[PDB]
RNA sequence: UCAGGGUUCGAUUCCGGAGAGGGAGCCUGAGAAACGGCUACCACAUCCAAGGAAGGCAGCAGGCGCGCAAAUUACCCACUCCCGACCCGGGGAGGUAGUGACGAAAAAUAACAAUACAGGACUCUUUCGAGGCCCUGUAAUUGGAAUGAGUCCACUUUAAAUCCUUUAACGAGGAUCCAUUGGAGGGCAAGUCUGGUCGCAGCAGCCGCGGUAAUUCCAGCUCCAAUAGCGUAUAUUAAAGUU
RNA sequence: CGGGAAACCAAAGUCUUUGGGUUCCGGGGGGAGUAUGGUUGCAAAGCUGAAACUUAAAGGAAUUGACGGAAGGGCACCACC
RNA sequence: GAAGACGGUCGAACUUGACUAUCUAGAGGAAGUAAAAGUCGUAACAAGGUUUCCGUAGGUGAACCUGCGGAAGGAUCAUUA
RNA sequence: CAACAAAUGUUUC
């Protein structure tokens, strides 16, 4: 039953300079909130500290190699990282974008199958991709590396095929009992 | 440095600082403690009362004004307080013999602006809330 | 909507000994408009605040006149015996 | 030091006319209302240099 | 609670210890100073045809009292395990549903063109003027393009069900299938507003506002911030190199 | 040199580049050196020493006026002579 | 081999005093506090017209006054014989 | 050359 928090707020509140930043972000980040943002701030900074303490502790050390390049090997899998950075003295050097730009959302932009950050979190959020043999609805997902070709639409969702929609097998009878019949 | 500096004076230091926590007032506070002793409010966040009468208190210079609170025998130790009644009209709310939920100012246990000598607030009558009073979300029930 | 009062003593630093002619001896405060260029006293008509508060006591609002006291009888206000 | 008054208790409010509530829209779902903020206030947003301007302002 | 040092809590899913109304004693048994054993007193309560007689929810539900504060008088031994003579029985252990914004995760309440326009870096031109890419709005409605929230054959779940995770038939033109809660004088993010009041009502942790052109009030309008959450009170911690 | 808020300071220096030894007292201001118990005192009093409540400044230093029945001061019958 | 029973040990409980700790009623009395725009005096920021203040003692409507020894944080960092 | 009195009191600002 255990659990934690995936986010953390800012020290402050007020800081024009920062409110901005994430604003720019959340736009070209089809995002939804600050938390959204936030949450996104916390991830880094965890992954900073946890970057930070292992530069710190000498090469070569059983516990330094031993968790230093699973932390690289981890963080490059994802492709936010890559290799000279995947050494350490790199992810010090790295940022929030770099997570961001992993989401599904910004994908289904990314090739056509959307045109815009937009269409794609709705498109997610309703049923119409597959990451391969699996219906993905979070807009939130982060698209691994071998992963990147398998999205596609759904089997069956009309696009991805099958019938038409709710909607548009409406319109289909909507031409169907009146002017075709009584 | 006004402190030793001895590998072996952990015990002078230690004490030293043991000595002058005291003079803290957040600290003496807890450790005689007071909340429980002293305080109207059990060492409780929030407490309930009735309402013995309706007084109009006269705000502290440079302000002026007729203040309105209402003075409560606390159930829990039979401890008579004097409660501020907030917004506009909502004394209208609260009758005498009423039952009240009275709540801490946000001030540490001092009282707050020119209100003189109250340091508590009503938040429920009708069991009712005033806020839900005032808007008339919800009625004085009866 | 209220009556009147009539000072018998003085405090001072906002603070009046009055007599409301009711029969009724509180402290009354000076108010704020009128202490500007009032300064209530010890024999004379004044007209202070009070609501729903027992009435045990009032603050000063405004001020009187001697002269119109004479008139006070036709103020329809104090009895023929003020 | 107290005696005095609340006669006027509520004397405002109860003399403040009401005012109907009008109406008009709906503000936007979450992240859809965000993307107008960042639109209106970044992309809109191209500003000038006028020296500056303003978000709740009249004339 | 995070510099580092530290600072505070720990009854509470485990371990060790303690108790079953308060006290004391004891039987049995390998093991008990046992209370879903007994026995006395002590405090409490109950039945009675009044002589008698029977009792202990800091077990599970539930109820009173108490309070700032806390759920079903529900289903099952199938899982997990335990016990017994036991494969087979029995288990308010325990599972299972109901209540459940402690609190934590995922994150809906609407996406894409088109006219239509409103616009800016680019180019051309002496200028006027025109073209132009990147597009955002903003209507005008269009236009095709969409999904579960509900609802529901069927099926799954499981002891049997529920819900989830599954889906035929339905379910989005806004007046919605209708998002909130605080703030907009300073700190502090946001009205050198409009009506109303005139140091009144109120606001205001602090500094301070309001005494007739109130950017602090009271309301709207408008805008901000956090957003299925947000305000408020309080213990305590960070900030506090004010221990 | 360097210290300090400055006034100042060869110590009040060698203090964020914070670490020579040791001892003592203070943690906003008032309540208060007060209450209360202990102790010492012939007595007067002394030592130890709270709280409730009260309140947003108490305070320090320098700077400048204003002002003085402070010093050198001047100037004018709106001053005296 | 039971009731019962001799005497003992543990010893609940009960009755009366003592002891210690913690808490709490109270006629009235006297402080301090708020505090504050009141009354009577002028006690002591400009030498506040009696320089101020400390220790201490006596005394006074009240601020306070006064002696005795201190201090300048004073109104003198000087005295020129 | 040295030395020398004096009270109280109304408003937003």
């Amino acid at each position: 039953w255990v659990c934690r928090k995936t986010y953390v707020t800012p020290r402050r509140p007020f800081e024009k300079s920062r409110l901005d930043q994430e604003l720019k972000l959340i736009g070209e980040y089809g995002l939804r909130n600050k938390r959204e943002v936030w949450r996104v701030k916390f991830t880094l900074a965890k992954i900073r500290k946890a970057a930070r303490e292992l530069l710190t502790l000498d090469e070569k050390d059983p516990r330094r190699l031993f968790e230093g390049n699973a932390l690289l090997r981890r963080l490059v899998r994802i492709g936010v990282l890559d290799e000279g950075k995947m050494k350490l003295d790199y992810i010090l050097g790295l940022k929030i974008e770099d997570f961001l730009e992993r989401r599904l959302q910004t994908q289904v932009f990314k090739l056509g199958l959307a045109k815009s950050i937009h269409h794609a979190r709705v498109l997610i959020r309703q049923r119409h991709i597959r990451v391969r043999k699996q219906v993905v609805n979070i807009p939130s997902f982060i698209v691994r590396l071998d992963s990147q070709k398998h999205i596609d639409f759904s089997l069956r969702s009309p696009y991805g095929g099958g019938r038409p929609g709710r909607v548009k097998r409406k319109n289909a009878k909507k031409g169907q009992g009146g002017a075709g019949a009584g | 440095m006004g402190k030793c500096r001895g590998l072996r004076t952990a015990r002078k230091l230690r004490s030293h600082r043991r000595d002058q926590k005291w003079h803290d007032k957040q600290y003496k506070k807890a450790h005689l403690g007071t909340a429980l002793k002293a305080n109207p409010f059990g060492g409780a966040s929030h407490a309930k009362g009735i309402v013995l009468e309706k007084v109009g208190v006269e705000a502290k210079q440079p302000n002026s004004a007729i203040r309105k609170c209402v003075r409560v025998q606390l159930i829990k130790n039979g401890k008579k307080i004097t409660a501020f009644v907030p917004n506009d009209g909502c004394l209208n709310f609260i009758e005498e013999n009423d039952e009240v939920l009275v709540a801490g100012f946000g001030r540490k246990g001092h009282a707050v602006g020119d209100i003189p000598g109250v340091r508590f607030k009503v938040v429920k009558v009708a069991n009712v809330s005033l806020l839900a009073l005032y808007k008339g979300k919800k009625e004085r029930p009866r | 909507g209220q009556e009147y009062a009539q000072v018998i003593k003085m405090l001072g630093n906002g603070r009046l000994e009055a007599m409301c002619f009711d029969g009724v001896k509180r402290l009354c405060h000076i108010r704020g408009k009128l202490r500007k260029k009032v300064w209530i006293n010890t024999s004379d008509i004044i007209l202070v605040g009070l609501r729903d508060y027992q009435d045990n006591k009032a603050d000063v609002i405004l001020k009187y006149n001697a002269d119109e006291a004479r008139s006070l009888k036709a103020y329809g206000e104090l009895p023929e015996h003020a | 030091k107290v005696h005095g008054s609340l006669a006027r208790v509520g004397k405002v409010r109860g003399q403040t006319l009401k005012v109907a509530k009008q109406e008009k829209k709906k503000k936007r779902t979450g992240r859809a209302k965000r993307r107008m903020q960042y639109n209106r206030r970044f992309v809109n947003v191209v500003p000038t240099f006028g020296k500056k301007k303003g978000p709740n302002a009249n004339s």
